[PDB]
């Protein structure tokens, strides 16, 4: 049974509805079931443990025992008058809202006094490693005594109660082991309240740590349930949501990423310049469009972002062309007739916005690092937002110069100031953008081996791309950590992938001689390589032209692999190299027990 | 006492120390302001002067100090307050106790 | 460590004590108590 | 009951001052509650299962019984005499030390032995993924076996024992069902050992996965009262404790950064140069403070850190100005008597300290690189400590160049090394600095929308803002996570937003014609794309003019929200989008079950 | 006990092989022990509490009873026959499979139906923070309603059924207390069904809260176990495995590196110029080798990784020299016969491969940015593999030029396209590099110290000091997060050093005059901030020259306290500034009382 | 709001109801119940 207790208020014959919760002048009672008696008492537990210190400073109030909150109610116990009557307890154990209240605010009240406490005893007690993982290590307790006798500070509280802080400490650490009172001898074994939960988590030569291994399970488990990394190479529409893209604002330098690198972003590529001019502030300036082609992040195929082009530490060469110099850098918008990559001539580009302008000519903006005259680090910004580009087939963010007078000079500068660092920042989860258009939905497998070496380092922030990525990289993290795909133990990772290539060149094989009878060691080795390539660069498996990782049987198989493979670690899966694990540990407490050595000697 | 009705702060505030993350929107000096001038040996109106300001960034709309000026009169008593005149300066009870004041006039502007 | 004598069953500076850590018993107490909602009800 | 069991000394009535440790010759029994019986039958489970193999392979000794750990005494048993007299226990099961010695040894040997093993039944059975995700899918047993009789290298164990790991193996993955003997079929339902668990644990297309959604939630409920989430934009002091600052070192590139973008960095701004000299190991250098303004690190608001400045790829122009060759780069602490930036000429610079010099002059540290000749990558580095610059009201680290004979050629060029990138390092988290004052104690709702767009990427590693932006980011991370911010489900992240939105414009509108009723559609939207810009970029809501977002109420709101949204997720909180999901689930089957049809021809 | 339940098949007499699983008509009966019927009932009690909407909505079918998918069999419950025999279970309760199928189902379906409406009543209950954590603070219930009257878009389902989804609300918002019938008012207590849980997640003043100071305690003690923080500077051979590195490729600036920066690097260190040719493509072209250094990636000390060099924004002058222009830029292997650094002339190089050439000359590459023609973000790439290499003793990569005809223009040029960003990704976790040489086990101790300020900065993706700091990383995240390293309060970590210092610094005042007596309030001080220096950049317990943390005591000091320290931490860990931390909370239930206030005026 | 009268022991208009929270129950369901393998069973 569970929750609050019931009871017939029609009297006798409890039906559903003849039922009500048993409320009164202390709350309502609601049952305590076995196991979270357990917490409770675990808590009550650790804090009875410091008894000793309670009464040697007077606070506390006596050992809490949890039989004091609770009382011996009975009736029915359920969620719900229809189903508390399926749940008839007799004289069960329930704690009043009232009382649900002190349990609480004493073991809140207790955790303050204790937790104090527990912190000085502390600092003196990993003041000398009381724990070793391999084999033991003694320090004759004079000595120790005598030397933290020193160390610990004036104002701590190990001074003030030794043996008030000593027998609460004997139950933390079984490293202490008291000298029994008649035999003046220690115990061998040591008792610490802890007993058996100390006991499991020594560092067991067998395994590693069963309270370690355990847990680097049950991790990865969470995560291959969690985020989604089953169905990682999935073949169909999914959800940006189902991707849980957060934090995620990838940064550039544009005016350098080819156009077919990356759809969002087209150039000008035209013979001569393109002068056009614009009336900003009262004041005529002069958008260039330079000798070059002056690559421009296209609007569309531009989730509606927040656009941040900083421009700093970039040369600034207003020293030669003069003409650079007055004219104020700011990141404008370019509405063109023709599509780009297409506009020729200046009677070509509909009309110029500068979204946003730098206060303060190109000479205000400089700071001179070596005759190089670079650009005090500034950033001007838009926030494109989807629609405000409605109908508008042709226009691009760019981020020019706006020249107040172009001049000769200035005939092979092209001040495009997107050498600088962009940061893209998606304002607006929900819509992803791929290959250039903007959607709502991925479709997984479509992105592996589908871009090309910088189709991916050039990706959009939040991005399919950049979303199959961030989803990869966690399924990357899960192998790193719990499967051991970083060794000669042919785990089920490279295995799932082993099987796949099998069944790959044993069907590329029937039809014709058939003259090569499969490899297997070799095969074994190939995708062992393939599984490990992954783990290492997760991102890989997006670009065309990788060994296995990017055919499509792999991912969709070795997650699903390595999916079953967590569900099955075992406990003791720290068995993996646990012999060096173990040979290092003791290199560890022999090293230790010669630092006890020392203060058993010097402070003898 | 329910923490969130009821708080305290230990240490003088006589310290710049002491007033840093104090916010009360009204302060009452009453029995102690006498006691700080005398215990930081400094002068009355000096004291208030560091006082007053601070109550104004502790975010301060109220203010009661039982400050010790004469307004009625630089008359005294003769075994409750005698009013050292040399230097400005009480004696609850001449002797158990010294701390310094100010006049009605100075202290008010 | 000045002698106290009952307040706690074992003295500080008692006869044969023995500070000996073994790799066996890591020292512990109960820091992980689960209370999460769904845990702990 | 927890804890060692105690038993009257005194005999008969006890007391609470009777009862004493019941200790012995095997050492303290300690009660085993009901709870702490289901791990450890959990754990033996665990390992009976591999019985067959244990025969098989002549090692093991029977199945362990967890029965033959415990024994039947009976006494009060708490974790103190005066709280173990509450608990009085007749004929518990409790495990002496001695044998809390051996269940632990045991599962820690028998661990081993099955882990090994475990090993290779599985790099034989995930290789070839017996778990799907949507409907069925089988593979005729002949081809699957005579398939891996192929593929599993020569050094398994399934290859030794066949039917010895399949026993083992058909209680562990509920696809192999094993042929009924007496009706030799099949069984429909599969009854694997994990019955329950992995009944709970198959994406059940109602809603993604159980254990899946369930984690992702305690999970996200963890961080949200672990770092402190909660409390993210409290208007009061605040130890930086409080912001668990750590693995926390950022690097820069000054003599760029804006003096009034960070107030850890004035500047030179003088009208010619500035040349001062000072004897360096014997030899006599002439630093410059040339042309430009040269950006220097300020000392004070320098919170006692590990600067490290490096000089690398950065240009080296000795080929023009001949000047700049022969000069050590080096970083100089300048201590000025009239503050900087007021500081005219050389009269004025007390004195200038070499703090670190690099040893060979600029014509060696050099490398040609296409005619301008870089920095081969080499790090400067002082170690600046708040207390060596007591009282010094004016000091700056400077990392210019030291040149041994200054001359017209250096007349533009200015040496500050600064353009490269420094890498500031706190070495003393305690203390904080904000707005150019270090503190230790921050005050969040202070910091927000109150640096601009670029006095956050200039902060100074472990600043408020550094601060204030680490701790907005977990947050950040329990939203993108566990709340769905991601698509149009108007989610407790956005509604809690939308609430604030409404009640603010709602009194904006107060007094005056009140021609505008409150919208709604536009708010929800609005709110929506608030709360999503902020999952987006988390660092945001700390630049002055960010819409909604900055407003005092959200965040505090936010926060808030997304907390209680967290503690009542319930379980099937994946039931989001788990449309596709499931559809994409099945999509993966379909392509998995064309892989066993090929298993099943290719090797028949 | 546990498992599926046994009975004896050859009838009375029960042996070790008379046993046999209990299978039938519905499957095999598995025991229920007593705390997996806490779960399915927690599981169904978060059903039942939805009971008043499933009836409103006429979906459902009642209250879900556990009692309906279990039985009251009896038999020997266990793993195996065996084990199985030691636990004779009388009428214990056991759930066949074919209804651990419906309970499963069930809980599935169900669970969709609430995971939606409970979606609903969120968008409202969040939509007004129902939450504080200082204090109370109401908000008169009528506004509050005829508020969310509005707020409240038109598709909720908290506007079909008010007092139908309030009845749910009740019981999860112990904010919202239902008006009592017969007294009609409030109640003081607020009884929702999560009366516990709910009052253990409060943020308790005397420590932070509970829940969250727990889980930050036992997600440390995860991680200290799991990755294997302890034995972090064991100084004996570990497998690269033992370090679960992965998701790790690095990426760097070569041509910059000095050569004994880091060993996986050689450069040409030779007089005049080394023009070779080499046939690539029918087209003699001629690698350079200019007359700078060239620092070329060493080919041995490279474990077969994806070299994949990037040539970007980085300056290209074609301009000047046209020489360089029409050269098409290509990472090349290039064999020498004498040593590198010992090859003076043409006739010395061996061979050179062109491993990877961009297709078309250096003027389509190009792009001008003001005079200085950039290169196209392009990214060149080998796939350098250990044993391509086998017996060549000397071999280097080098991201060269390939001119198609030098010239004098090109005689101070020197092509190495170095400057660009190369990114190296381990492509076979395995092995490891260390010093030059590639490994298959680091020494941890070793790697402690022994780099020099840059020989870590230019570590080599996944090689021992990048593995000996993924490794220290999350040791730093541990204290960073659980332990308080970063306030006046002389922690674990800390204390753990302080104790090594003291025990260092005497004995080396041990024999002469010992005129000085130990310290302490400046060691424990100078040990702080090494613990803190540590937690703060993690790194540099490699680099050579940090003092007290990179002697060999530290670290395998700190780690084995700050282990012992999280075993340990109570529960009301939070105690720590939960002082300003309860004064923050209250500071916002203050403000977010306010705004109560508001939804209480402006709707009456 | 409209009145409803027995399908749920409470009015939601009801009488003297009460939106008011109390940093002392913070209002939370179950969410984290445990389902992972060895935790289950
Ligand atoms: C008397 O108090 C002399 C000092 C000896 C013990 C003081 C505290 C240092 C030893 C701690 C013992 C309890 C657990 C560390
Ligand atoms: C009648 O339905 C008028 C609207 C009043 C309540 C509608 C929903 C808003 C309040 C929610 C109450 C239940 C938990 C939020």
């Amino acid at each position: 049974p569970t929750g609050k207790l019931w009871r017939p208020v029609g009297t006798s014959v409890a039906t559903i509805d003849s039922l009500a919760i048993v409320s009164d002048r202390f709350g309502q009672y609601s049952f305590v079931n076995e196991g979270m008696r357990e917490t409770f008492s675990k808590a009550l537990f650790d804090i009875n443990m410091w008894q000793p210190l309670f009464q040697a400073t007077k606070t506390g109030c006596g050992p809490i025992v949890l039989s004091s909150f609770t009382t011996t109610t009975s009736g029915y116990v359920g969620a719900t008058a229809g189903d508390a009557l399926d749940n008839p307890v007799t004289n069960g154990v329930f704690i009043s809202t009232v009382q649900i209240m002190n349990l609480q605010r004493t073991i809140a009240a207790r955790m303050r006094d204790v937790a104090l406490w527990q912190k000085h005893l502390d600092t003196a007690m990993t003041m000398l490693t009381p724990d070793i993982s391999a084999g033991s290590a003694s320090c004759n307790w004079k000595s120790l005594l005598a030397f933290a006798k020193d160390i610990l500070p004036l104002d701590n509280l190990c001074l003030t109660y030794p043996n008030e802080f000593y027998n609460v400490a004997i139950h933390r650490y079984p490293a202490l082991k008291p000298g029994n009172p008649d035999t003046k001898l220690p115990d061998a074994q040591a008792h610490p309240l802890g007993e058996v939960a100390g006991a499991f988590n020594a560092a067991t030569s067998e395994v590693g740590s069963l309270v370690g291994s355990s847990s680097t399970l049950s991790q990865a488990i969470s995560t291959m349930a969690g985020k989604d990394l089953d169905l990682i190479e999935a073949d169909t529409p999914l959800p940006v949501s189902v991707f849980t893209p957060s934090l995620a604002p990838r940064s550039y330098r544009p005016a350098f990423i080819k156009p077919e690198d990356a759809k969002w972003i087209a150039e000008f590529n035209n013979s001569s310049l393109i002068r056009k001019t614009l009336t900003y502030s009262g004041a005529t300036y002069t958008v260039q469009l330079g000798p070059g082609p002056t690559r421009v992040i296209d609007m569309n195929a531009m989730i509606d972002s927040v656009l941040t082009l900083d421009v700093s530490g970039t040369i600034l060469p207003y020293d030669t062309n003069p003409d650079l110099s007055t004219s104020v850098p700011a990141f404008v918008l370019i509405q063109t007739s023709v599509p780009i990559q297409q506009v020729t001539t200046a009677a070509n580009i509909t009309a110029i916005t500068v979204v946003s302008a730098a206060g303060a000519s190109a000479i205000n903006l400089a700071i001179n690092v070596r005759g190089q005259p670079r650009f005090n680090m500034l950033h001007l910004q838009a926030t494109f937002e989807r629609e405000t580009i409605t109908g508008i087939p042709y226009i691009y963010g760019l981020g020019t110069f706006l020249i107040p007078s172009p001049t000769s000079s200035s005939n092979f500068s092209n001040p495009t100031l997107m050498d600088g660092l962009l940061t893209v920042t998606p304002v607006l989860l929900r819509e992803t953008t791929y290959k250039g258009e903007v959607v709502d939905a991925i479709v997984p497998a479509t992105v592996m081996a589908n871009q090309t070496s910088e189709e991916v380092a050039s990706a959009l922030a939040n991005d399919a791309i950049v979303l199959v990525s961030n989803h990869l990289n966690k399924l990357a993290n899960v192998v790193g950590d719990a499967i051991p795909v970083a060794s000669r133990t042919d785990d089920s990772a490279t295995s799932a992938i082993v099987s796949r290539l099998a069944v790959q060149h044993k069907l590329s094989q029937v039809g014709q001689a058939s003259p090569t009878p499969p490899d297997y060691p070799l095969l074994w080795r190939r995708a062992k390589r393939a599984a490990s390539m992954f783990v290492s660069n997760p991102s890989l498996a997006l670009q065309v032209g990788i060994p296995v990782l990017t055919q499509s049987g792999m991912l969709s198989a070795l997650t699903s692999g390595v999916g079953t493979a967590l569900r099955t670690g075992s406990l003791g899966k720290g068995v993996t190299d646990a012999s060096e694990k173990l040979r290092a540990r003791q290199s560890l407490t022999v090293a230790k027990q010669a630092f006890f050595d020392q203060i058993g000697s010097l402070w003898p | 006492f329910d923490p969130a009705l009821t708080a305290y702060v230990q240490g003088d505030y006589s310290t710049a120390a002491f007033w840093n993350g104090i916010r009360c929107d009204s302060a009452t000096a009453i029995f102690t302001i006498g006691a700080a001038a005398a215990a930081a040996g400094t002068d009355l109106i000096a004291f208030v002067q560091q006082l007053i300001p601070r109550i104004v960034a502790a975010g301060g709309t109220r203010m009661w100090l039982q400050l010790n000026t004469p307004l009625y009169e630089v008359s005294s008593l003769p075994d409750l307050i005698e009013i050292d005149l040399r230097d400005h300066v009480y004696r609850f009870n001449g002797g158990e106790r010294v701390e310094p004041y100010a006049d009605p006039v100075p202290l008010q502007q | 460590g000045n002698v106290q004598t009952s307040v706690n069953t074992y003295n500080i500076t008692g006869d044969g004590n023995s500070f000996t850590p073994t790799s066996d018993m890591t020292s512990t107490a109960a820091p992980a108590i689960d209370l999460k909602p769904g845990v702990l009800n």
